[PDB]
């Protein structure tokens, strides 16, 4: 109340008395600035097929217009007109100004992560070695060129990951674009399946244009299996589009002038359908793998989820991984959630054990039927 | 001479364009690349030998 | 402990560190590495560093060496030693400065300064007088010092044609005199006001006096001195700028609107100065409330204002709507403004972080830029300790002389 009426005349006697300022004073933060934009020019851009010789003498193709002979404008530089460049060129006398970057086909543009998705790399403790043979391929090169140039090797510049579903893939991807540095850009393995023939492939070079202009750059391929994994052929002509995407995956990757400052991670959940020439290294080197956590990881996850929740921390969490022995971590997030959910059936502000005994018979031991890996442990 | 032919070709934008055949009642057809398709009874500044279709 | 939970790597020592050269940023680098604090390892880093360093940045980097040890007593003396009483004057005044800046309970520092101080009127000693009168300043905080104020009457006597000897002195003894009993109206600033209007000369002296006059004035609850100084100072708009820096410092804020209003009508004035300091009292007064801290100061078009609202953000832990209005006062085009960003943007903060750095790159790529761009990235990595050293800084758009002392800003742990 005091607070209130006090804060409102407070506020208000500042926004009314303000008023006077604005009712006294008599957009135009630009409007001089823009009106000298005002001898500016449109600056048509344009793409040029070629130059000739003793003499600039540039021939352009507009974009649909037609095609000119050109010269180039005074505030140029002789060099830096060459073959393929987007370069804006005068609409009056057609001459050209100032060459830019490429088309870079903006639904491809979407794509660059643009944020960080705050995910640390304590929330997949109990897999030390896959995380440290993939901090080895992915963050030491690009914070630390010393022992990789004064011993004279080159790091693995690709690293597949793959295991049963829900078993940490995407997370741990998440916690290198927590601490990348570099432009981490996502793939999802959808985005190369468009109407047209051959378009997925322009997909592909766009993606390695960005990553050629950016040094040391992060590309995240992610459910490899969509963008082509057999070329199984037949008397039909079927999944064939799909195969000259995975090809022309295969060439720009890694061969005849290979890829620079840059490194895939791929992710699937069944390694088994996939064409040998990307399980060649050089492409695709270090075979990282998640099995399940055996018996001290599940501890450990435990207390991952458990660490900032309200029990009663009087319980053990040892007999909670002992009932779980061919279980992930997102059923051990089911259990610590559901765990919570029958605490709110009550009106408590701490677990019990049997609240997580409860969790545990709910999830594991009823929906076990589905359960999704007693078919994917095969790796079908 | 060269004055005439500094007024024609200081004008630097030559649209390009592809002969379609060549007459001879030394008369050159051109579509341009806006496809407008062109007649001229005089040729110009090359020479017949050059041109093909 | 600092050295022990925490552990800092060295590729911003190297990268931050190798921003490049030109003996400004360069220079300013030496700061940013400077005040890294995983070991005084950037104190210790060789020699012909500082050999490529200027006067004034010789004075922030002799002083720099204190500002990465404010602690380690008896590694102070043995690690400033060495450039104790050497062969530059600012390496001597700066070592003496960092002394100054490494502890504020030793006071056996005092005597190799304090007995070189007089020179009367502008030999070396002067300049160890403003490492060493400031120094002391950071040293300590009597009842009511008077022995060292002693010492400062020889000093406003002295009255070097260096801005930073009555800068000190007014600033130091302000040091000293903040949280006075209900201030005093006393013959040491008295003394000053006097000495003050007796030579109307570089503006400069005429802005910092009234910051030590302001700095005695703190302590109020209910002080008449603005009324005082009301009486004794006012004239042309030197000393009404002096009254308006009076009327900032004696009013530190409560339910006092009335000011407020005043404030309303007298941000109106043609002097454009007193409207920096005067519209400028806001994030002392309202720091509490702060929802009515956005104000149209940015809406309006007295450049400085936009800067006044871009101090009066400031250093807290900053929310979105904080750096939402660094998303306009991230772009603009004024050296002094757009150097002017970086330093509050940065101490608002102390990717996400770099982010704005990096954009900031994407702004210019002047050499004043770079140089903001340094202190942003220094930034980046009612209590009246850190109510001082800012208003200090107030002044920037200036020689870097004025920025040899710019490394007073003592404000953190
Ligand atoms: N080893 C683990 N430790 C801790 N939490 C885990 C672990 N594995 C999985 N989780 C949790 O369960 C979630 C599911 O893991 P994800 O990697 O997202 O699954 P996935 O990679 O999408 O598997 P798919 O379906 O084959 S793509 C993670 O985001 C974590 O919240």
């Amino acid at each position: 109340q005091v607070e209130d009426d006090i804060q409102q005349l407070l506020k208000k006697i500042n926004e009314l008395t303000g008023i006077k300022e604005s009712d006294t004073g008599l957009l135009a933060a630009d409007k001089q600035t823009l009106q000298s934009e005002q001898p500016l020019q449109v600056a048509r851009c344009t793409k040029i097929i070629n130059a000739d010789s003793e003499d600039p003498k540039y021939i352009i193709n507009v974009k649909q217009f037609a095609k000119f002979v050109v010269d180039l404008s005074d505030q140029v530089a002789p060099t830096d007109i060459e073959e393929g460049m987007r370069v804006g060129v005068d609409r009056n006398k057609y001459q050209i100004h100032i060459p830019l970057p490429p088309k870079i086909d903006p639904t491809v543009t979407m794509m660059q992560v643009e944020e960080k998705p705050d995910v640390t790399y304590s929330d997949v403790g109990g897999c030390k070695e896959q995380i440290e043979k993939l901090r080895e391929v992915v963050e030491t090169p690009l914070l630390h060129p010393e022992r990789f140039v004064n011993l004279g090797i080159e790091p693995p510049k690709g690293v597949l990951l793959f295991g049963p579903p829900g078993t940490g893939k995407t997370l741990c991807a998440r916690a290198v674009a927590n601490r990348t540095d570099a432009c981490f850009i996502r793939v999802i393995g959808s985005e190369l399946v468009q109407k047209y023939v051959g378009e997925g492939a322009r997909m592909v070079r766009e993606l390695f244009e960005m990553a050629r202009t950016k040094k040391a750059c992060l590309i995240f391929f992610d459910e490899i299996d969509a963008i082509g994994g057999a070329r199984f052929d037949d008397g039909a002509g079927g999944d064939n589009e799909v195969q000259r995407t995975m090809l022309e995956l295969i060439n720009q990757l890694d061969g005849f002038d290979p890829r620079g400052n840059i490194k895939v991670l791929m992710a699937t959940n069944r390694p088994d359908t996939l064409d040998p020439a990307l399980m060649r290294p050089g492409r695709l080197d270090r075979k990282i793998e998640f099995s399940l956590p055996d018996l001290e990881g599940r501890t450990h996850i435990f207390k991952i989820h458990a660490r900032s929740m309200s029990v009663e921390r009087d319980i053990r969490f040892e007999l909670l991984a002992r009932l779980c022995p061919n279980s992930t971590g997102a059923e051990i997030r089911s259990v610590c959630t559901e765990a919570g959910m029958f605490a709110i059936r009550a009106r408590r502000k701490i677990a019990t054990e049997k609240d997580f005994l409860e969790a545990v018979n709910k999830v594991i031991k009823s929906y076990a039927k589905f359960s999704a890996t007693p078919r994917y442990m095969t790796y079908n | 001479e060269n004055s005439e032919k500094i007024k024609v070709n200081k004008t630097l934008p030559y649209l390009v364009s592809n002969v379609i055949e060549l007459l001879d009642v030394k008369c050159a057809v051109i579509k341009t690349s806006t496809r407008q398709t062109y007649f001229l009874p005089v040729i110009g500044l090359v020479d017949a030998e050059k041109l093909k279709p | 402990d600092d050295i022990y939970k925490t552990h800092l790597e060295n590729n911003r020592f190297g990268g931050s560190g190798s921003q490049v050269d030109s003996a400004r940023m360069n220079l300013a680098s030496s700061f940013v590495n400077g005040f890294v604090n995983q070991d005084k390892l950037l104190t210790d880093d060789g020699n012909k560093w500082l050999y490529k360093n200027k006067d004034h940045g010789m004075l922030s980097a002799a002083a720099s060496l204190g500002m990465i040890l404010l602690w380690d007593v008896d590694g102070g003396l043995t690690q400033i030693d060495k450039y104790l009483y050497s062969s530059e004057d600012y390496i001597k005044s700066g070592a003496l400065l960092a002394c100054g800046i490494v502890n504020s309970g030793v006071r056996n520092e005092c005597d190799p300064a304090l007995a070189l101080l007089s020179d009367y009127v502008l030999h070396n000693s002067n300049t160890m007088r403003l490492g060493s009168i400031f120094g002391l300043g950071l040293a300590y905080a009597g009842s009511n010092r008077e022995d060292v104020l002693t010492l400062l009457l020889p000093v406003m006597g002295d009255s070097k044609s260096s801005m930073e000897v009555a800068g000190v002195t007014a600033l130091a003894c302000g040091m000293i005199a903040v949280g006075s009993c209900n201030g005093d109206v006393t013959s040491t600033i008295l003394q000053t006001i006097m000495e003050k209007s007796e030579t109307e000369l570089k503006d400069t002296y005429a802005r910092w006096l009234p910051l030590g006059l302001g700095l005695n004035h703190l302590g109020k609850g209910e002080a008449i001195e603005a009324i005082l100084a009301a009486l004794e100072v006012v004239s042309e708009p030197f000393r009404s700028f002096a009254n308006t820096l009076v009327d900032v410092c004696a009013y530190a804020g409560s339910g006092n609107v009335l000011k407020v209003q005043q404030l309303l009508h007298i941000c109106s004035e043609h002097f454009d100065s007193k409207e920096k300091e005067e519209d400028k009292d806001k994030k002392e007064k309202k720091d509490k409330d702060k929802k009515e801290a956005p104000a149209d100061m940015g809406a309006h078009q007295g450049v400085a204002v936009l800067g006044i609202a871009l101090i009066a953000m400031g250093e807290e832990i900053g929310a979105e709507m904080a750096l939402r209005t660094f998303g306009h006062l991230l772009r603009y085009g004024e050296p002094t403004l757009r150097r002017a960003v970086p330093l509050a943007l940065a101490l608002i903060s102390v990717s996400h972080d770099a982010d704005p750095e990096v954009s900031y790159n994407s702004i210019f790529a002047a050499r004043l830029a770079a140089m903001l761009r340094q202190l942003a990235q220094y930034h980046a990595k009612k209590g009246t300790l850190t109510l001082c050293p800012y208003h200090s800084d107030r002044q920037l758009m200036s020689q870097v002389a004025v920025a040899g002392l710019l490394t007073v800003l003592v404000s953190f742990l």
